[PDB]
């Protein structure tokens, strides 16, 4: 077919003015610019000692496009976009022993617009420690995907859940996860 | 050795 | 809870590599929420517009003759570039499968189980999972996962084997990939456990 892509994606989001710039190729991000830092940030470690990135392009590109996104809300009658709820799926990053260290992955998929909160709880409360994040990954459909990543020690005692909330979903999604 | 990745740039819409 | 309506512009450039580098199409896309408005094909030459809604962008940038000249560019100065600059550690990328087979639920000898053969953590995507009995593929009763990306330049797969396990047998899979020159093999044994 194709043998490889690699797409630049920006956004710009009204009226929460936020905005995004990100590379992507085959499906996983290289890098993207943090709009708060102003800092092109890879998305592993190892990539920035082969390449670079001057992210303050990053930031004039998206000046362009907020000042389009004024513009095309203009053109179409101020019609906003639909909200389409995400698909979450939960799964573990290798196969699940007791005391072996692991990584939760929260697979949120197919949504738009790009903002949700994601929180993971274990056993009922909200855990940060440890964990990671990606940026919005772009979907051929235009649609967008996310991953969140959770460090964990398995046992018999936890249950987990991967809590999503979204502007097209009525209630907060938790998908769950148990040591089988 | 180590490059730089360059961005393509947006046109301002009519 | 917030429930303003938003408004949500992206730009996608692409590049499309066949063959090599030794044909690129280069894409300039402009979406207005979901739907995309105007872009540009380097198999085309100038912009079009895509809705109605674009129509004016079209007219507009296609009068611009260094802009459109730029744009055709693009295969080169861009797109052929940037495959350079990334190329070392994203086309060239190999990472080893990790192979583990167990069984889903335990039970009894002569009762049907799935045996699972979990592949994870390699790179790229493309691999193929085989199961046998003795030493016969079974290709009936195999329930796969398909590809899953993890997200973070890795992959992982889910392939499960329905059985009727008996005493005295013996179950393989057997993984190739890329970045392996035999095969990975992985047995189970129909034992008590």
């Amino acid at each position: 077919k194709e043998e490889h892509v690699i797409i630049q994606a920006e956004f710009y989001l009204n009226p929460d003015q936020s905005g995004e710039f990100m590379f992507d190729f085959d499906g996983d991000e290289i890098f993207h610019v943090d709009m708060a830092k102003k800092e092109t940030v890879w998305r592993l470690e190892e990539f920035g000692r082969f390449a670079s990135f001057e992210a303050q392009g990053a930031l004039a590109n998206i000046a362009v496009d907020k000042a389009n996104l004024e513009i095309m809300t203009k053109r179409s009658n101020y019609t906003p976009i639909t909200n389409v709820p995400p698909e979450v799926t939960v799964l573990t990053n290798s196969p699940v022993e007791l005391r072996e260290p692991n990584v939760l992955i929260c697979f949120i998929d197919k949504f738009t617009p790009p903002v949700v909160n994601v929180t993971w709880l274990r056993n009922g409360k909200p855990v940060t420690t440890g964990v990671s994040e990606t940026v919005f990954l772009p979907r051929e459909d235009h649609l967008f995907r996310k991953f969140h990543y959770l460090p964990f020690l398995p046992s018999t005692e936890d249950v987990y859940d991967c809590r999503v909330e979204h502007w097209g979903l009525d209630e907060p999604l938790l998908k769950h996860w148990e040591f089988d | 050795s180590k490059g730089l990745f360059r961005a393509a740039v947006p046109s301002g819409a009519s | 809870g917030d429930t303003r309506p938003r408004f949500l512009e992206q730009v996608k450039h692409e590049c499309h590599f066949f063959n090599g580098t030794e044909r690129v199409r280069f894409l300039d896309r402009y979406f207005y929420h979901q739907e995309e408005y105007v872009r540009f094909d380097s198999d085309v030459g100038e912009y079009r517009a895509v809705t109605e809604l674009g129509r004016p962008d079209a007219e507009y940038w296609n009068s611009q003759k260094d802009l459109l000249e730029q744009k055709r560019a693009a295969v080169d100065t861009y797109c052929r570039h940037n495959y350079g600059v990334g190329e070392s550690f994203t086309v060239q990328r190999r990472v080893y499968p990790e192979v583990t087979v167990y069984p889903a639920k335990t039970q009894p000898l002569q009762h049907h189980n799935l045996l699972v053969c979990s592949v994870n953590g390699f790179y790229p995507g493309s691999i193929e999972v085989r199961w046998f009995r003795n030493g016969q593929e079974e290709k009936t009763g195999v329930v796969s996962t398909g590809l899953i990306q993890n997200g973070d330049w890795t992959f992982q797969t889910l392939v499960m084997l329905e059985t009727v396990p008996r005493s005295g047998e013996v179950y393989t899979c057997q993984v190739e990939h890329p970045s392996l020159t035999s095969p990975l093999t992985v047995e189970w044994r129909a034992s008590s456990a």
